[PDB]
């Protein structure tokens, strides 16, 4: 069956600009192509059907466009709410196949993350083991590093780290970073540092609890 | 509105079956092509089979995946469309949606259920609070959060407390670590309150509990 093809994934443009993603198709659709919107939760929008009409409701600064093989889709003037996935799908030939899909994120001023690092909580401990939880909440850019060192050591074992999707009010993104460990191994230490290394500094930006403090 | 709203999701072990219903409601359901969708966590957009309208009959297309495996039926007295899914696979977990128009200019696309195939046995979440430590830190907005740890399938939601003062609740996507799942969700809110009011997080996961946990200390 045909398929789709979505080169690039992700796309970062600042809102004012005129933003193109193309989809290409292995054979010749005739046309038969729509292009979808999907947030980060569920919903899934159509925004264009046969190349270039606009569903009711879609903003004119969305245009779509192409034949034979080759298409686009264009946002004139990228506005915040277009943060998305974009995706293309072929209905000229059964079955319907979409597009891998085009992630666009909003470029934004650097932001400087806000480090926040808790100990175990009395109930955890009480049963067995200890995690040390790290928010490093609400930077730009996305790419940034943490590491963990306990009493000095970096740790490998026991890391859990995710991401938000972009802000869709102000277009950072947070992360949390988890090390677990057992009650015992956790007794025996003392200090607990979480290292993060982002665009926004030289040094790496640390907090740390020394579990002897408190 | 014109409503539809996917409702069969949960988890079925590999080699059973379950039934999915798409509930609409504000146009004339008959009217239109009602198709089945799901995306695959990854994975691109899959059509899985559509059924036409009255005027055509209502007859079926469905994609060679699926054909013989999964049927799509429609009540058109309730206005409920329906997909029965049969020797379910692994592979066959994703996110499913149903959709009015698939050709264009009338579609709407419900949000999804999810279902889980899979051979592990439910497993509700071990939820803990986090505080600062005690001397150590603070300055004006206090971040707490909580962890809800070793719960299985997904999804869980965190509720707070809603006044808009703060409150930048963040909710960090469950990830999956030694065959269980672990969410984090964290508040942060104005000094004036925590420590002087209280704030709970409330953890709901449908397959059966809500524990609610307070910030102390």
């Amino acid at each position: 069956d045909i398929q789709m093809t979505q080169t690039t994934s992700s796309l970062s443009a600042s809102l004012g600009d005129r933003v193109t993603i193309s989809c290409r198709a292995s054979q010749d659709i005739y046309n038969y192509l729509n292009w979808y919107q999907q947030k980060p939760d569920g919903t899934v929008k159509l925004l264009i059907y046969y190349t270039s009409r606009l569903h009711s409701g879609v903003p004119s600064r969305f245009s779509g466009s192409g034949s034979g093989t080759d298409y686009s889709l264009t946002i004139s003037n990228l506005n915040q709410e277009d943060m998305a996935t974009y995706i293309c799908q072929q209905g000229n030939t059964l079955p319907f196949t979409f597009g891998s899909g085009t992630k666009l994120e909003i470029k934004r001023a650097d932001a400087a993350p806000t480090v926040s690092i808790f100990p175990p909580s009395s109930e955890q401990l009480t049963s067995g083991g200890a995690s040390v939880v790290c928010f490093l909440n609400n930077f730009y850019p996305k790419d940034i590093n943490v590491k963990w060192k306990i009493d000095g050591s970096e740790r490998q074992n026991g890391v859990l780290n995710s991401w938000t999707d972009q802000d869709s009010k102000d277009s950072t993104y947070s992360m949390s970073s988890t090390l677990t460990l057992t009650k015992d191994e956790y007794e025996r230490h003392n200090s607990y540092t979480c290292e993060a290394t982002h665009k926004t500094s030289t040094s790496p930006i640390v907090k740390s609890f020394n579990r002897n403090e408190c | 509105e014109v409503k539809l709203v996917e409702s069969g999701g949960g988890l079925v072990q590999p080699g059973g079956s379950l039934r999915l219903s798409c509930a609409t409601s504000g146009f004339t359901f008959t009217d239109y092509y009602m198709s089945w969708v799901r995306q695959p966590p990854g994975k691109a957009l899959e059509w899985l089979g559509f059924i036409r309208n009255k005027a055509d009959g209502y007859t079926t297309e469905y994609s060679a995946s699926v054909k013989g495996r999964f049927t799509i039926s429609r009540d058109n007295s309730q206005s409920i469309l329906y997909l029965q899914m049969n020797t379910l696979r692994a592979e066959d977990s994703a996110t499913y949606y149903c959709t009015r128009d698939p050709y264009g200019p009338a579609a709407y696309w419900g949000q999804g259920t999810l279902v889980t195939v899979s051979a592990a046995k439910t497993t509700p979440p071990s939820v803990y609070p986090l505080a600062p430590g005690c001397g150590d830190t603070t300055g004006s907005s206090v971040t707490l959060g909580c962890l809800v740890k070793g719960y299985f399938p997904e999804s869980v939601t965190v509720t707070w407390n809603s006044g808009s003062l703060s409150s930048s609740v963040h909710t960090f996507p469950a990830l999956l670590q030694s065959g269980l799942y672990t969410m984090s969700s964290s508040v942060t809110v104005p000094s004036s309150t925590w420590p002087s009011q209280t704030v709970t997080c409330s953890v709901a996961h449908p397959a059966s509990s809500t524990t609610v946990d307070k910030k102390l200390e």
